[PDB]
């Protein structure tokens, strides 16, 4: 079976609309290959959000890869 | 400087830029400007006062010319006639 | 060859020597991007001959006249003049040639080789070059365009430019023209300085 | 003259307001000894208000008819001490510090932690970027030519 | 490249086979074919006004009738009476003469926008080509390019008369050439360009 999601420390955009981070850039950490995982992207960012938290989980259609 | 004839003039000359010269772009822009609110006309939504009116509507000339149109064009004619009918014992008006 | 403004410093990594006067000065970093360079470079020309050209026609009808064969005013009022034509018209003659001209320059800087062709006789144009250096009609003697040849000319230029600056200052505080405040100097060398200008 | 004002150096206003400031400045000076400190720091005053009255009055200045300067700001050429050239000046200095203060930031977001040289000045890296504020009109200008200035709408996030 | 500037870059929606066509369009108003067409069409007929109005501003002038400016000034007195040739018009009330221009023209104006072919738009034929020049079609297009290039020139002669005019009000626009024959290194625009 073929890893799904990209490889780790690739660099990614943000499209989720409510998110801190839209329209900005992050770090792939980890992807959880269970199936049933709604939202399995892990993606680290150099800026806290309002509430200080620096990380947070995305779908694969969340994300865009940027070369 | 009569207005008997002045009148006349006008309302004739009004009545024929109306119905000889005009007439084509007037009842072609007409037909694509419908009043309308959404996507039905007033009549169609509910408002029973809002049904045109048919009989005033229908003529016997040969390109549709009707009252309607008759008053429309006249009351031009009797605008500028008094229009010219003052401008002439002294008027310095636009 | 390659020499250094400040013995003892670095020369910028942008500035190897590919260039006639390169002497590694460029303190304020203003080269630092290459298409800067080419516009820095084609600028310098321009502001050198054109200060060369005034600094000759600015000094020598001074000394010309002080010799005493010719009575004809300084520099700074010559522009008050009685001429066969008033200066709207010589400013006005001026703009236009002068459109075509400079116009006709910034399209080979804009794409090298563009304007090479002459409009009217179809049959004439400018062999391949270097932008700055044109040739053919422009160098009707045909002498060599040699290294040695284009840092005689940057240098003269460089002087040029920083001698019309001195008289352009010079005439704000002084007011007699560039041989008179020369002639001052050698009469009294310890008591006619910048400092008794001011004092 | 312009908007029916009056030369300062013409004005009868200004010169009654002259005589009235040194009249009052005197009545001080005379309850003193004539060597004393205070009698030649009130005399200084004196002389400055003096010179200071002269040099509005040959300087060009507008005067209404209070007996007051008025400035001129329309951009008539008799008037551009008043405000255009200051106002270049102002142009000029602001610039220089805001062009240093914004290569200093774009120079020092390059590090592990960006933040930590924002409360702590690097000194060695500030005083070789300080100097280049003397030419920023060409810099600011080839940047812009050029598309550094600027960050297109499609890049802009936290 | 482009022929109106030597050394430059074509535009995308031009290089077209048009008559009169050199690749100038700076703001890119020709986007669209479908207003392409119509300024083709506005062009010609701003052109042929200009080129039909430059002997009406030259003659009267040079036959000593007045310039262009000063025989529009009976209209605002108002005993004003048209002249012609200096035989006086037995119809020269302002109002008889505001009507019928309106009358007719709008009617001669009306009829020539029901046409639809766009190629017979701007060229049509039939009474307005009695003579008949449309028999070779290469020399059909030259004379469409010199008579593009003449109304172009045209209407950049009528804007100089009328900027020529607000520089000197009172003048026409051949007292300005005599005046600038008279004195051609001291009167010229240098006066009204830099000002005193
Ligand atoms: C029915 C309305 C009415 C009446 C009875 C008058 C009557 C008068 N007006 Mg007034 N006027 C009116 C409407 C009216 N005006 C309107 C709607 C306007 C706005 C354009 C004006 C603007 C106006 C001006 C600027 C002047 C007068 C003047 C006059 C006087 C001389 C006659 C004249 O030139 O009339 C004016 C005739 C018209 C405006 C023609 C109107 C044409 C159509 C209907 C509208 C415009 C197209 C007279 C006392 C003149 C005067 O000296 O008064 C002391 C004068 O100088 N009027
Ligand atoms: C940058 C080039 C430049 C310009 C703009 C001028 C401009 C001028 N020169 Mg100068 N001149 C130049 C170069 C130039 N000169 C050079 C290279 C020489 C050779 C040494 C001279 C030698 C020269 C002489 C001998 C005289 C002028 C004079 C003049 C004046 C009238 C002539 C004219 O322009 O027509 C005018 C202020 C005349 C004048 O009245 O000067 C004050 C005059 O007598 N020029
Ligand atoms: C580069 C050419 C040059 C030369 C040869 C001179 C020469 C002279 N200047 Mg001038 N000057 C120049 C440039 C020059 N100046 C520049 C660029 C400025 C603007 C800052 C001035 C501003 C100036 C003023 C305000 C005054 C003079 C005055 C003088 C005279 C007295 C000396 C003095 O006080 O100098 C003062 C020097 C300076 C203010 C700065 C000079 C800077 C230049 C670039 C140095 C050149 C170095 C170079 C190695 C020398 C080569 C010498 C030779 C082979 C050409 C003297 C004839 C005085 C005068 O009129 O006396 C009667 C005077 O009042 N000059
Ligand atoms: C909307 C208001 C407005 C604006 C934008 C301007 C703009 C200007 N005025 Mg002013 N002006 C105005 C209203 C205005 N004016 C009014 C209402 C009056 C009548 C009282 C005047 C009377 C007036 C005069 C008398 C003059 C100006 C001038 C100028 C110019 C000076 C610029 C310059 O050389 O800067 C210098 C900047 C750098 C060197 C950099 C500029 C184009 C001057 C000029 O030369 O205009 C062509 C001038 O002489 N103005
Ligand atoms: C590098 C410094 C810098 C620069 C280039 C800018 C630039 C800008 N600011 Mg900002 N700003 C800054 C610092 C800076 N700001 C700081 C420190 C604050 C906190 C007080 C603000 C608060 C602020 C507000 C509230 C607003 C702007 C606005 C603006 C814009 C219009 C100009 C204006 O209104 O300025 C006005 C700004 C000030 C008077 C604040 C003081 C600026 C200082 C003097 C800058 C230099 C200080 C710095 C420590 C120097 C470091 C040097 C280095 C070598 C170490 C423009 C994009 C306006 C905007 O959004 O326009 C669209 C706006 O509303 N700024
Ligand atoms: C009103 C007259 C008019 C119109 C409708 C057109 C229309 C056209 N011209 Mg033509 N042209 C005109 C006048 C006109 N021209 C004049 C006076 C000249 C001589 C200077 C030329 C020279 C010319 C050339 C050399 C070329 C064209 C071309 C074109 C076509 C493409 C450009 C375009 O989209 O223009 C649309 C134009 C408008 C919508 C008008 C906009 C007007 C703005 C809003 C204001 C302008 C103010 C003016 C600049 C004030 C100063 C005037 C002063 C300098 C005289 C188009 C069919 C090109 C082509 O391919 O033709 C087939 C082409 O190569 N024209
Ligand atoms: C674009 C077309 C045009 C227009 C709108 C005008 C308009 C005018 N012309 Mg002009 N004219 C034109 C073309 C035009 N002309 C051309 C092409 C020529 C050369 C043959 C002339 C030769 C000409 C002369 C010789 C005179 C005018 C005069 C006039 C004026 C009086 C017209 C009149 O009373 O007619 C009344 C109706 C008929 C003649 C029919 C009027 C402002 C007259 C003028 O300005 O007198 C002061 C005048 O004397 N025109
Ligand atoms: C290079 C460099 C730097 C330095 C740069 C410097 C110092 C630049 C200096 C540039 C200067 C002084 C340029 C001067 C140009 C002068 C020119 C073109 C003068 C032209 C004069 C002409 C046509 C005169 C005409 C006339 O006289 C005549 C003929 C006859 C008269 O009747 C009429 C007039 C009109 C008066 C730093 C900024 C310091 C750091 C960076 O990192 C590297
Ligand atoms: C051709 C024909 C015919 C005939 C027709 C006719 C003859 C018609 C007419 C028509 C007409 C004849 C119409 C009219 C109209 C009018 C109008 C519509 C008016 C209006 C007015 C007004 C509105 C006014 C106002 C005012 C006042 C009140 C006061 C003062 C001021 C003023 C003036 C403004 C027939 C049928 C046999 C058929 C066949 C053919
Ligand atoms: C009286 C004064 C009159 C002045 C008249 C002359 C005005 C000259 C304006 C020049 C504008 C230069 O900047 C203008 O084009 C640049 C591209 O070349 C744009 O730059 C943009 O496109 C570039 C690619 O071409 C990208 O690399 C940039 O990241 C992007 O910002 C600027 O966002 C725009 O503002
Ligand atoms: C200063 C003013 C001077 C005026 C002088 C008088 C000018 C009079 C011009 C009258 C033109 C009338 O037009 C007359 O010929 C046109 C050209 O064949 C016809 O037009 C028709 O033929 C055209 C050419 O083939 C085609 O676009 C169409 O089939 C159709 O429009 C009109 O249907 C006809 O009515």
């Amino acid at each position: 079976p073929p890893p799904i999601g990209p490889k780790r420390g690739t660099k990614v955009k943000i499209l989720r609309r409510e998110s801190y981070w839209y329209n900005g850039t992050g770090s792939v950490v980890t992807v959880d290959q269970d199936p049933n995982t709604r939202y399995p992207v892990v993606v680290r960012f150099a800026k806290v959000n309002y509430a200080g938290v620096s990380t947070n989980n995305y779908a694969l259609d969340e994300i865009k890869e940027v070369v | 400087l009569e207005p008997s004839v002045v009148i006349s003039l006008s309302t004739g000359l009004s009545l024929v830029l109306g119905r000889f010269v005009f007439f084509n772009f007037q009842r072609e822009n007409v037909a694509k400007q419908v009043p309308a609110q959404n996507g039905k006309t007033h009549f169609d939504a509910g408002d029973v006062r809002a049904k045109e009116f048919a009989g005033i509507l229908k003529s016997n000339d040969p390109v549709g010319f009707n009252i309607v149109d008759v008053l429309a064009w006249g009351s031009i004619g009797h605008i500028v006639a008094y229009y010219i009918l003052a401008t002439t014992s002294n008027g310095y008006d636009p | 060859a390659k020499g250094a403004w400040l013995p003892g410093l670095a020369s910028p990594a942008y500035l190897d020597g590919s260039l006639a006067g390169d002497n590694g000065f460029d303190p304020l970093a203003l080269a630092a991007d290459p298409e800067d360079l080419r516009w820095f470079v084609q600028a310098e020309l321009v502001n050198g001959r054109w200060a060369m050209l005034g600094v000759a026609g600015m000094l020598i009808p001074e000394v010309l006249t002080k010799g005493g064969l010719l009575n004809a005013p300084e520099w700074y009022d010559a522009g008050k003049g009685e001429y066969f034509a008033s200066s709207s018209t010589l400013f006005v003659i001026e703009f236009i040639l002068f459109h075509y001209v400079e116009i006709r320059r910034w399209q080979d800087i804009k794409n090298p080789g563009s304007v090479n062709q002459d409009p009217i006789f179809k049959s004439y144009s400018l062999p391949a070059h270097e932008c700055g250096y044109p040739g053919s009609v422009f160098n009707p003697l045909n002498f060599a365009p040699t290294l040695e040849n284009k840092e005689k000319e940057l240098a003269n230029g460089r002087l040029a430019m920083l001698a019309f600056l001195g008289f352009l200052v010079q005439h704000n505080v002084t007011g007699k023209g560039p041989f008179e405040n020369l002639q001052q100097h050698l009469a009294d060398p310890w008591h006619n300085t910048i400092i008794q200008t001011f004092s | 003259d312009i908007a029916g004002l009056t030369p300062c150096k013409d004005s009868k206003a200004f010169a009654k307001r002259e005589k009235q400031s040194v009249k009052k400045l005197t009545s001080s000076l005379k309850k003193y000894a004539p060597d004393s400190a205070p009698a030649l720091a009130i005399q200084a005053t004196i002389d400055k208000t003096k010179r200071r009255f002269e040099n509005y009055g040959k300087f060009g200045l507008l005067c209404g008819s209070d007996g007051l300067p008025h400035l001129i700001v329309s951009g008539d050429q008799r008037h551009w001490g008043e405000f255009i050239t200051p106002g270049v000046l102002f142009l000029y200095i602001a610039g220089w510090i805001g062009w240093v203060g914004r290569s200093y930031l774009i120079a020092v977001s390059g590090e592990k932690k960006p933040a930590m040289r924002e409360i702590i000045i690097d000194v060695e890296l500030a005083s070789k970027i300080i100097p280049r504020g003397f030419i920023w009109p060409v810099a600011a200008y080839r940047e812009w030519i050029n598309g550094d200035l600027v960050v297109d709408d499609a890049d802009i996030g936290y | 490249s482009a022929e109106w500037f030597p050394g430059q870059p074509r535009p995308a929606h031009l290089d077209g086979s048009s008559p009169g066509d050199f690749g100038f369009d700076p703001l890119g108003l020709a986007t669209v074919p479908a207003n392409f067409e119509r300024f083709k069409e506005s062009e010609i007929y701003h052109c042929r006004w200009a080129m039909l109005a430059v002997p009406g501003v030259l003659l009267p002038e040079a036959l000593g009738l007045g310039n262009w400016v000063k025989a529009q000034e009976w209209a605002a007195i108002p005993g004003g009476q048209a002249t012609y040739l200096g035989n006086p018009v037995p119809w020269g009330n302002l109002p008889t003469i505001l009507a019928i221009e309106f009358l007719a023209i709008a009617f001669a104006e009306q009829q020539r926008t029901m046409e639809k072919d766009p190629e017979k738009k701007k060229y049509p034929g039939g009474a307005f080509d009695p003579l008949g020049f449309s028999k070779d079609p290469v020399k059909f297009e030259e004379l469409k390019l010199k008579e593009i290039k003449n109304g172009r020139l045209a209407m950049l002669a009528f804007v100089g008369f009328v900027v020529q005019q607000s520089a000197y009000p009172g003048t026409g626009p051949l007292e300005n050439l005599g005046s600038h024959l008279a004195d051609p290194w001291h009167n010229n625009i240098g006066d009204i360009v830099i000002p005193r």
